[PDB]
């Protein structure tokens, strides 16, 4: 079986910047004067498309900053200029030998300036306290870098679980992050405290605040 | 006017066995070999079975050999995967993909279909419960104002939230307990709402539920 690997597993990139990564298999892909490696771009929610096949050919309606190179276990793919929508993981397969085998995956990173987030607290809708529930949801969006602390406190103390924290990909566009936050607990637990503060930090926190 | 239109993904217990349909619209398989691939809920992509033009020719992955079949009918622009002795580590999504129909060796996959959705598992489906997020009556806002809505206690994973009315943000969904729970937000300018009807449409394939939230202060 011809094993692929990619490197670098993650790659940060300027917009307007090359973006080179690489792919090496096991042993030769070649046959027939051809080179049988393929590239496939995957963004999230949507199937992967393919980009360049037999190594060096631009597939019909893909963008022109996209071209690729090699032979034999050496292959390379080059985004050139790098735009914001190119957000993505981006894999190598080849078709040289059955079974046809995947590159474990290069993510593509657009480098940018800091931001900090905007953030929005909710707390629980009538509908989940008349179903019995209670979750209190907090967003932080548009933010940069991706490393980001959110922390919950109630009456000042600070709830360290029963919280639930998700990223977004980044932003095809702006190139930020975004989180959900939420902390979920009992009706009861809920309507014996008054004060529910979410906050982001990474220092000058930024703070979202609720009474009941 | 191209689209690889899959069928058939659903919960199935483990050493059950389901069928996936991918059939070509304004496309023709004929004439080309056909690909399934998964990709796990890690993200990974792995390649599973080919089948070349007519079905002379079948190769499956090591994973699979022995449990699935691909097969195809022409006449009817359908492909197909027949999955049997299903296991946990079989759950993903399983896209279809025809291959280019170069000359001079073999190809890579041209068209891929939108994916369909498999979980193996002894747990059952639940539908999910939808709650809105909108800001309180009274709150001050602006320029802009944020909403979303909470999309909690379902299981399989598979739900897809929409919305009508503009930034939309999905958040993958977790595990809580035996079930999952996700949000989504969008953002809108604050003249518009809530004069102007915001509503996120949240379905669930696996218990045929679709819920449709409109989202109001308070
Ligand atoms: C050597 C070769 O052609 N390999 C290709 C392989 O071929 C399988 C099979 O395909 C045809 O049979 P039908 O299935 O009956 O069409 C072919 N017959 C004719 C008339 O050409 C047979 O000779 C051949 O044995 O199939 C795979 C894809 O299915 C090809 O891969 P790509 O799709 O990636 O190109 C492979 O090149």
């Amino acid at each position: 079986d011809i094993v692929l690997t990619q490197s670098p597993a993650s790659l940060a990139v300027s917009l307007g910047q090359r973006a080179t990564i690489f792919c090496r298999a096991s042993e030769t892909v070649d046959s027939y004067g051809n080179s049988f490696m393929h590239w496939y771009q995957q963004k999230p929610g949507q199937p992967p498309k393919l980009l360049i096949y037999r190594a060096s050919n631009l597939e019909s309606g893909i963008p022109a900053r996209f071209s690729g190179s090699g032979s034999r276990t050496d292959f390379t793919l080059t985004i050139n200029p790098v735009e914001a929508d190119d957000v993505a993981t981006y894999y190598c397969q080849q078709s040289n030998e059955d079974p046809r085998t995947f590159g474990g995956g290069t993510k593509l990173e657009i480098k940018r300036a800091d931001a900090a987030p905007t953030v929005s607290i909710f707390p629980p809708s009538s509908e989940q306290l008349t179903s019995g529930g209670a979750s209190v949801v907090c967003f932080l969006n548009n933010f940069y870098p991706k490393d980001i602390n959110v922390k919950w406190k109630i009456d000042g103390s600070e709830r360290q679980n029963g919280v639930l924290n998700s990223w977004t990909d980044q932003n095809s566009k702006d190139s930020t992050y975004s989180m959900s936050s939420t902390l979920t607990l009992t009706k009861d637990e809920y309507e014996r405290h008054n004060s529910y503060t979410c906050e982001a930090t990474h220092t000058s926190p930024i703070v979202k605040s609720f009474n009941r | 006017e191209v689209q690889l239109v899959e069928s058939g993904g659903d919960l199935v217990k483990p050493g059950g066995s389901l069928k996936l349909s991918c059939a070509g619209s304004g496309i023709t398989f004929s004439g080309y070999g056909m690909s399934w691939v998964r990709q796990t809920p890690d993200k990974s992509l792995e390649w599973v079975a080919l089948i070349s033009n007519g079905g002379s020719y079948a190769y499956y992955s090591d994973s699979v050999k022995g449990r699935f079949t691909i097969s195809r009918d022409n006449a009817k622009n359908t492909l197909y995967l027949q999955m049997s002795s299903l296991r946990s580590d079989d759950t993903a999504i399983y896209y279809c993909a025809r291959h280019k129909g170069l000359r001079g060796g073999t190809n890579a996959m041209d068209y891929w279909g939108q994916g369909t959705s498999v979980t193996v598992s002894s747990a059952k489906t639940t539908p999910p419960s939808v709650y809105p997020l909108a800001p309180g009556c009274g709150d001050t806002t602006g320029s802009s104002v944020t909403l979303g809505c909470l999309v909690k206690g379902y299981f399989p994973e598979s739900v897809t939230v929409t919305w009508n009315s503009s930034s939309v943000h999905t958040f993958p969904a977790l595990l809580q307990s035996g079930l999952y729970t996700m949000s989504s937000s969008v953002t809108v300018p604050s003249s518009t709402w809530p004069s102007e009807t915001v509503t996120c449409s949240v379905a669930h394939p696996a218990s045929s539920t679709t819920v449709d939230k409109k989202l109001e202060p308070s």
